[PDB]
């Protein structure tokens, strides 16, 4: 810090969020840095009375933490490199705009719609790196569409994982795992090709420490966080959590009502010839040991009939704790994991 | 059936 009015990253991000992230005033140049801050946000293991819980740890040494209760009251704490512990309660209607701007799932009588601030796929991947940080509406359970009901639940995890890793956006404890690094991880699990499953060593003891370390070395984050990661991977449950995350059938409750518009979109697109979907995943282990997976699949979608010719992104969230003591084993994962499913639609302004 | 509408991005494309 070199100036009294110089804010930590944590503080900068928080002010922007409550003021409104879509507030028109922004300088575009501000909009760019604002997104670059918003992506440090990570959903983590919530507690008894929390809708969801967000955590951001910046490079400057600041930390933003935010809890949203079931009744929707927000508590944010900001820490800084100089040990200030700023705290703020939003219990009136002050959290009004803030709720739209977080990795949380809300009870909502219709599907949440957002706006950006989309030709090629570099574009498509960034749009989801944005919406994976916005809010989603919860999809109520139905037996006909829960991937975890029916015949062969979790049958594709290893295949889905094998082909997912190298192509995903992926965070472990807020440390980004780049494509090269994911590939090492895939190997480290024993996933050579489309039809292999994981070596029983990994299933019983997580990744080896030797691999766990190189993988971190090759990723992007703080030394403290890389160390958090290495410990995470040397755990059986990291296996469960990583593989479960890639389970494509998580998209089914979301696709049930949207699949027709998703088609119109590949069609509307096909007259221009291309991929449709991408992945963005955050996994976190709380300091108390708890594993949480938030899994995102971004997908191109046509808007409803009222706005023809507009294409946006359906963003599907799948969220769950992976309870200590659950190895990566279908019949096991099936009775232990309890995914919760939410979506959002984002469209471009103009 | 419904997953058939998804076409996942792949690094290996120019």
């Amino acid at each position: 810090k070199k100036s009294w009015d110089e804010m930590s990253c944590a503080e900068k991000l928080f002010k922007v969020l409550s003021f409104g992230l879509w507030n028109p005033t922004y300088s575009r140049s501000e909009r760019q840095s604002f997104q670059e801050l918003l992506t440090v946000l990570e959903p983590v293991y919530p507690l008894p009375n929390e809708l969801g819980r967000v955590s951001a740890r910046f490079s400057d040494g600041s930390s933003l933490r935010i809890s949203v209760t079931n009744s929707e009251l927000v508590e944010a704490e900001i820490r800084t490199a100089n040990n200030e512990k700023i705290t703020v309660l939003l219990e009136s209607n002050e959290q009004n705009r803030l709720l739209q701007s977080l990795p949380i799932d809300r009870h909502m009588p219709y599907i949440q719609v957002h706006r950006a601030l989309l030709t090629d796929t570099t574009s498509m991947r960034n749009l989801l790196g944005f919406t994976s940080k916005l809010s989603t509406t919860l999809i109520p359970h139905n037996a006909q569409t829960d991937p975890l009901s029916g015949p062969t639940p979790f049958s594709s995890i290893f295949m889905d994982t094998c082909r997912g890793l190298g192509n995903a956006k992926l965070s472990l404890n807020g440390v980004d795992i780049p494509a090269n690094a994911q590939k090492l991880l895939r190997d480290a699990l024993g996933l050579k090709d489309t039809h292999s499953s994981p070596t029983r060593n990994v299933i019983d003891h997580g990744i080896s420490r030797h691999d766990a370390e190189q993988i971190a070395r090759e990723s992007s984050g703080s030394d403290k966080q890389k160390a958090e990661v290495v410990e995470f991977l040397c755990h059986p449950e990291a296996a469960t959590a990583i593989c479960s995350a890639f389970y494509q059938s998580f998209n089914v409750p979301a696709l049930t009502l949207t699949h027709e518009r998703i088609s119109k979109a590949s069609e509307y697109n096909a007259e221009r010839s291309t991929p449709n979907a991408c992945i963005n995943i955050s996994i976190s282990q709380s300091s108390d040991g708890n594993i949480y997976v938030t899994s995102h699949t971004g997908v191109l979608i046509m808007a409803p009939e009222d706005r023809p010719n507009e294409m946006g992104m359906l963003t599907n969230r799948t969220s769950y704790e992976v309870p200590q003591g659950v190895k990566c084993i279908i019949d096991e994962m099936v009775s232990a994991l309890q995914p919760r499913y939410a979506a959002s639609e984002t469209y471009l302004q103009n | 059936a419904v997953l058939d509408v998804l076409k996942f991005y792949d690094s290996n494309t120019v």
